[PDB]
């Protein structure tokens, strides 16, 4: 939902 | 100093820290991908804001791999980063400024170089008086001599600087706020060479770190308001989340 949370739970 | 004796939380800071070259070569890659310009705004305002979400970028990348940081859930990750997120970027940029230092310029993360005369005649008043400002807070740091132990310290600081009440893992966020000062206190007794208290004079500078930081915030609010921010902007967003 946000650019924040799909950063944090990138996989690198 | 340098550190026979170094906090063992500042050690592992420093190999935390990611490579300016590195970073500095993938933000410039970032900004070279075409973009659709809005013909009523000048190019370098839109590859400016895109620059600072970049920078934001290797902010958060560096977060992630923090101790307790990643120990904690997504949930309390994002309340820390959504607290921190403008004076992280701001003490960024000072830093910046006290390692490669002009008087009469700024430096900015892509490496190109400003001359305050051009913020003069070229940037509004509220911008031309953030930058003046900021450039008062290096220019005390390096009178405080601030070096790479510290400031590493001192971002981590930031990171946790917040009321234990909005998180969810109150005692290792406790303890980390705890550990942090201890190790800042720690390390600036053992490596001052001076007289004044170079502990509560580093968390001065935080305050006004901070309050930097409000008036950043105030400056992408107002270019918010007029739509002047590019779509789909992660500082924006930053910005509109929901304050604790
Ligand atoms: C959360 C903080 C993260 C910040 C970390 C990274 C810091 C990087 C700082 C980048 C500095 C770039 C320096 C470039 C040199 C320069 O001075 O460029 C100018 C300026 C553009 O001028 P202004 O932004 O001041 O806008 C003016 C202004 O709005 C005028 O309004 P006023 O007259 O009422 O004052 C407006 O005039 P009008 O009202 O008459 O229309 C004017 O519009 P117009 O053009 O039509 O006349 C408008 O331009 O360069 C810019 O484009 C830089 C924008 C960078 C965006 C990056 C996001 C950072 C936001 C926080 C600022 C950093 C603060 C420093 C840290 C303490």
């Amino acid at each position: 939902p946000s650019l924040l949370k799909k950063l944090l739970l990138a996989p690198a | 100093s340098g550190g026979p004796n170094v906090p063992e939380l500042i050690l592992q800071l420093l190999q935390l820290e990611p490579d300016e070259d590195q970073v500095r070569a993938r933000i410039l890659g970032s900004l070279q991908e075409p973009t659709k310009s809005r013909p009523d705004q000048p190019a370098a305002f839109g590859l400016l804001c895109r620059m600072a979400d970049q920078t934001f970028i290797s902010i958060v990348d560096w977060a992630r791999r923090c101790m307790v940081f990643k120990e904690l859930e997504v949930a309390d990750q994002m309340t820390l980063l959504q607290n921190c997120w403008s004076e992280l970027l701001v003490f960024d940029h000072i830093y910046r400024q006290v390692q490669h230092g002009k008087e009469g310029s700024i430096l900015l993360v892509t490496g190109q170089e400003v001359e305050l005369t051009t913020v003069a005649t070229q940037a509004g008043s509220l911008l031309h008086s953030l930058v003046l400002r900021a450039q008062e807070l290096v220019l005390q740091l390096l009178a405080l001599q601030l070096d790479r132990q510290e400031f590493v310290c001192l971002k981590f600081i930031i990171l946790f600087s917040l009321d234990l009440k909005f998180l969810n893992n109150h005692i290792l966020v406790k303890d980390a706020q705890e550990k942090a000062n201890a190790a800042l206190l720690d390390y600036t007794l053992c490596h001052y060479p001076h007289s004044g208290d170079k502990f509560q004079q580093l968390l001065l500078c935080l305050v006004e770190v901070r309050a930097l930081s409000m008036q950043a915030k105030e400056y992408l609010y107002h270019k918010h308001l007029g739509n002047e921010m590019p779509r789909n902007n992660l500082l924006i967003e930053m910005l509109q989340a929901k304050q604790t």
